[PDB]
């Protein structure tokens, strides 16, 4: 397609979450960079709220 | 799970690409969590370029959760276990669905279960490619930044497609 034409070099990356569980608001920011041709991607997460109130893991796929 | 556009597609898989093929106007991501014997997410996500970045953008709502359940009480896990993602087409939406079980390790040896449900939809009115059923085989690493003392996650992924001759 003409749109797989964009990935193949790094290609940076931004998430920006916001996120209400059980009322619990909160919201992360991330940053990093894929590499389609390796099916690679490196991100780092923040959460910029302060604590997150569930587990990390449970968010993966959301922000990954 | 939220950039599925990363995926590497074999040569041969690659009339199959949905995520690639809706870019750079992008898609819409939509997702129903649900997390055994607990409470559910739902999120919606806007996948696009900005200029030569791609960006995720995300709204998550969580309701029905157990205070002292394996979520809000903080019981899994810092890992992640290798999963599969299953593909299909959605002729209707001129999108694609998917389905697929997370399991999260539980800190006493047990696992937590988190069905997911996917539905994604371009947002744009080039051509987009509705594939045959296939899977992205996935891999993921989470660590943290020793320098980092805001709460924080790194993550290291790969996702290859897989399922078509
Ligand atoms: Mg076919």
């Amino acid at each position: 397609s003409k749109g797989e034409e964009l990935f193949t070099g790094v290609v940076p990356i931004l998430v920006e979450l916001d996120g209400d569980v059980n009322g619990h608001k909160f919201s992360v920011s991330g940053e990093g960079e894929g590499d389609a041709t390796y099916g690679k991607l490196t991100l780092k997460f923040i959460c910029t709220t302060g604590k997150l109130p569930v587990p990390w893991p449970t968010l993966v796929t959301t922000l990954g | 799970s939220g950039v599925q556009c990363f995926s590497r597609y074999p040569d041969h898989m690659k009339q199959h690409d949905f995520f690639k093929s809706a870019m750079p106007e992008g898609y819409v991501q939509e997702r129903t969590i649900s997390f055994k014997d607990d409470g559910n997410y739902k999120t919606r996500a806007e996948v696009k370029f900005e200029g030569d970045t791609l960006v995720n953008r995300i709204e998550l709502k969580g309701i029905d959760f157990k205070e002292d359940g394996n979520i809000l009480g903080h019981k899994l896990e810092y890992n992640y276990n290798s999963h599969n993602v299953y593909i299909t087409a959605d002729k209707q939406k001129n999108g694609i669905k998917a389905n697929f079980k997370i399991r999260h390790n539980i800190e006493d040896g047990s696992v937590q279960l988190a069905d997911h449900y996917q539905q994604n939809t371009p947002i744009g009115d080039g051509p987009v490619l509705l594939p045959d059923n296939h899977y992205l085989s996935t891999q993921s690493a989470l660590s943290k930044d020793p320098n980092e003392k805001r709460d924080h996650m790194v993550l290291l992924e790969f996702v290859t497609a897989a399922g078509i001759t």
